[PDB]
């Protein structure tokens, strides 16, 4: 607080609860653990070696020998689940789940903004365990000019506040800084510099293995008769992604509805598949006439 | 002095001191008490004033 | 698609599935993607908020941002709730690179409304009805359904 | 309109604005005009329809 | 009166309540008098004053 | 959106031969002006063409400096103007006739 | 260190009448009047004043 | 289409077609154009209406370089020896700058 | 200074040539000064006949 | 800093405050050295000289 009128320094002191990023945090933990998400599921052990432990313990990594992260990006098809995954870490860790937008840190004038993006981050260090996931980001990853003027200065600002937070709090454990990005061939280096992050985890479109596990959690707390072979589905909608398998479920039990079943058959998942891959490339004809 | 003409602001943060940070429409932001009859309580961030 | 889960939740949940997040409407222009959308809004009855996908992006950074938070916000108000989105292709047009402080800002505002639809944050029972001119011209996560 | 410097409401101004270059002119007169209606007779019908 | 300082406007529009809009570049729109000296021949949308 | 589609081509024989008449009523009078002749000279081309075409009748008068536009003022300008505008090719086929 | 600041500003527009427009850093613009030793013979393409 | 500096390059373009004549009329221009080929240049610069008179620059005839030469040698002194016919034989085929 | 090679070039070149000559210029005014220059392979390439 | 009054330059401040690199990544000094370099024992010699 200054003297608007004399010019000496009143009182000092964040007290910071702080309003503006309060809401923020804590989510008091998601309903999406590593439980309710399919098979990766050797991407799966990546995150929890990356991710959680590191944040109890730079002690015991330090005992090793090694380095933990500087940061850790998810990256893929989008449907994998990503945030998805980022809500498993946010159930394991008991803990803190910073929820911010990266489109709200570039702003349009001055130290709303800059003030923000540092507050940010002194609230994970004090909320800590944490556990910081912003959020898919390709905008504090943008190119400068210097300058095409409104967008790029406040663009370059944050993306240099940004990278050298994450590099300082964390040559070891104390604050897991996480994140996503959906495209990676759009942007030019901010996270793709390799001496600010050194984890990315590719996130695969799912096993032959994984698809089965999805269908089968969700068909969980869907209602079913006896008859439905998960892993014959699974072999059809190779080349998918998870929330496709999710899809398929939910139209299989409309397909139910429109039946007058009120639980889901072998039936309705074999008409529900064969909607989505129909779409893609061709099924029915021909029988002649000739080919006979 | 609630006679107009009148600055509208938002509340941006409630400090431990009575006192509330306030962005006005205009640009800066000042540490200001609120009145009797208006609390810190009642007054929320996002609450026009 | 609509109109079943806003006047009758039941039958989804009897069988034990979920209702749409939204739909996707793609044709070829003139098939009536905006008429049967004020059509559907006569039907709905349940607040129809329109905005246009082209309202947003300005010289501001951020202010895009700001509009898409706002619709969403008062649709959980106002739920269950219509927000139809008259452009995909304005806020979630198909990117090469970053362009810097036009085509940049497209994927800025789009960042901010995958986010609201259900990413992390509760819907309500919003029922996001998008359309677009082109049949490609889509982002992957839009394409992608879900 | 709002007051010199106590600000307040005294007047209404029309509610929508602002025609400048963007549609203030309105001209349909000589010599580009009917000038020529032996065209290409045909296409002109057609807008006079 | 006509002599420095001088400020840049530009008539937005003309109303009829008798008062003419002008644009300041300084920012502030405002609604303000004529005298026997300016003409409404003068006077078009986007005439700089 | 429209649904009044006009496709506003080249003017027709006839349409040609209309324009003529419009402007050489402003450039006063000329007896031996035979609109249809110069449409059969100029045979597809623009409204503006047949304007051009017009000012430099209106030169070639002051040029040898008449008073008003004759045939042969007309005959020089359409010479200009089409000669530019952009010449006949000469191949036909071999093959072809 | 007491004589006063000059507010840099690049000459908008040249107006025959003795008067000079230029637009200032501070952001609006503002008509401004020649001395006796500033002349348009002082004037040139990019004058910064 | 598809560009940015032939597509946006363009769309300045259609700005003049359209302010020269156009619905805008007309006043005193008369637009005197100078292009170095018309090779690059859209055809609705080139037809007529605006551009009315094309007028070709040639390269200058035999006659042409001499009139041009003594242009040139006005400038300079020069001595009485100098026979231009003779130059502008050999310098057949150039433009006036040569 | 590191300058990566996914730094050079475009499908329509002019930033890849910028931050070349930026870092050249940092350099000269922040010498004793090591400009790396990896990775050869972006912005030299044999020349395609 | 210059005098709000009047505008002067009256105390001359550190350049900058305080200098900023840019180039990314700049690492002045860097934290790798030639005894970090082992089985390339004698490309430390070359590159030396
Ligand atoms: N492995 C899975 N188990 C359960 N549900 C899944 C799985 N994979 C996908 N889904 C479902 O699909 C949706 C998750 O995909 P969504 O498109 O929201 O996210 P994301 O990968 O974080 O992508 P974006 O790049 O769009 O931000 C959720 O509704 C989720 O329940
Ligand atoms: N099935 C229909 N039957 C009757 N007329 C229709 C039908 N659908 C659309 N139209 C007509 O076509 C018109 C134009 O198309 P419409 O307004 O439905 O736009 P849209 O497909 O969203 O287009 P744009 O790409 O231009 O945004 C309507 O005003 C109406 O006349
Ligand atoms: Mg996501
Ligand atoms: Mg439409
Ligand atoms: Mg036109």
């Amino acid at each position: 607080a200054l003297n608007q009128q004399t010019l000496a320094i009143v009182n000092v002191l964040p007290t910071s609860k702080d309003p503006m990023v309060y809401g923020f945090e804590v989510e008091e933990k998601p309903e999406v653990s590593y439980e309710d998400i399919g098979g990766l599921d050797v991407q799966i052990e990546e995150i929890r070696e990356a991710v959680e432990l590191p944040l109890l313990k730079p002690e015991l990594f330090a005992e090793v020998g090694i380095e933990p992260p500087k940061g850790v990006l998810l990256y893929g098809p989008p449907g994998t689940g990503k945030t998805l995954l980022a809500k498993a870490v946010a159930n394991q860790t008991r803990a803190t789940f910073i929820r911010v937008v990266g489109s709200e840190f570039v702003q349009k004038y001055i130290g709303e903004g800059a003030r923000l993006v540092r507050e940010v981050f002194q609230l994970a260090k004090e909320k800590a365990p944490s556990i910081i996931f912003i959020d898919e980001l390709d905008a504090i990853a943008a190119r400068r000019t210097n300058s095409d003027t409104s967008g790029d200065r406040e663009v370059q600002r944050t993306m240099m506040q940004l990278l050298a937070e994450l590099d300082g709090f964390d040559p070891r454990g104390d604050v897991k800084v996480i994140g996503a990005t959906n495209r990676i061939d759009i942007l030019d280096p901010a996270i793709l510099r390799p001496g600010r992050f050194d984890r990315i985890i590719e996130v695969p479109l799912p096993t032959f293995e994984g698809r089965i596990q999805i269908f089968k959690i969700h068909t969980r707390k869907m209602k079913l008769a006896e008859d439905v072979d998960f892993k014959e589905l699974a072999r059809i909608t190779e080349g998918a992604s998870g929330a496709d398998i999710k899809a398929i479920c939910t139209e299989a039990g409309m397909f139910a509805i429109r039946e007058e079943r009120a639980k889901v058959t072998m039936l309705d998942f074999t008409k529900a598949i064969e909607k989505v891959l129909k779409k893609t490339t061709p099924i029915p004809d021909l029988k002649g006439v000739m080919f006979v | 002095l609630r006679s107009p003409p009148l600055l509208v602001g938002v509340v941006s943060d409630i400090l431990e001191d009575g006192r509330v940070v306030v962005k006005s429409s205009t640009g800066p932001k000042f540490v200001v008490n609120t009145s009797q009859y208006i609390n810190e309580e009642e007054l929320k961030p996002g609450a026009r004033v």
